[PDB]
């Protein structure tokens, strides 16, 4: 569970398929729910068990609670650290648009990558992860816009 | 067998390629995590 960005792979009898991406931080793995469907993960010879998740947010964390707490500041450019299937990690910079919802605005990036790029981190200029890529909409011309999806880092749970 | 493989460090790239517009879209989020255009 060393810090960094990881591909999420599935293997049956033949080869492997990249189904998504996630972020290891503070010993917790963070990805989008639709990548793993909230099931357990293998890391080397070790098993990562789901710990927290929320299908409406389309998020899940493994080994501990959600750790990523940075937020888009609402006006600065951001970078998608895209990790596409079969391709090296690459940074793409963009100025987010907005998903306007009855409950508030969500930053959103008009960047279109393969489905298995889901869970790639979106970064601020300090390199902090301000959300994960891959829950979005298809607009009229067929292109894609992803929410900047971020979870809540809860305060330490009592004892 | 669903497993993870490290793919790199998380860093901001100086002088990165820029692209994409900044669409403003009315959307709804349902209890299953689906965004839809209104
Ligand atoms: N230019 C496109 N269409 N680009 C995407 C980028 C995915 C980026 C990663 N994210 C996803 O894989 C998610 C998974 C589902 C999450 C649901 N909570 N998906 C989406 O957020 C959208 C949602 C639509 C709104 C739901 N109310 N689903 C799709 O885009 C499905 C779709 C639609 C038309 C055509 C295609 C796919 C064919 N395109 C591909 O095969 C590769 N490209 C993509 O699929």
């Amino acid at each position: 569970t060393t810090d960094g960005v990881y591909r999420v792979m599935t293997r049956r009898l033949l080869g492997s398929t990249q189904v998504g991406v996630g972020v290891m931080q503070e010993g917790v793995f963070h990805t989008m729910w639709h990548v793993t469907k909230g099931a357990a993960l293998r890391s080397g010879e070790g098993r990562l068990d789901p710990y927290w998740g929320d299908v409406k947010q389309d998020l899940v964390s493994y080994c501990g609670p959600w750790k990523l707490d940075a937020a888009w500041d609402g006006l600065s450019e951001v970078q998608l650290l895209a990790v596409p299937p079969g391709e090296r990690a690459k940074n793409i910079q963009t100025l987010p648009g907005i998903f306007k919802t009855k409950d508030g605005d969500i930053g959103a990036v008009a960047l279109d990558y393969p489905a298995g790029t889901s869970g790639s981190p979106i970064l601020d200029k300090c390199g902090r992860v301000i959300g994960l890529y891959g829950n979005g909409v298809v607009i009229k011309n067929g292109s894609y816009v992803s929410a900047i999806t971020q979870g809540k880092r809860e305060e330490e749970t009592p004892v | 067998d669903m497993y993870i493989e490290r793919a790199g460090d998380i860093t901001w790239e100086k002088d990165a390629e820029v692209t994409g517009n900044s669409p403003r879209l009315d959307v709804a989020l349902d209890e299953s995590g689906d965004f839809s255009l209104v």
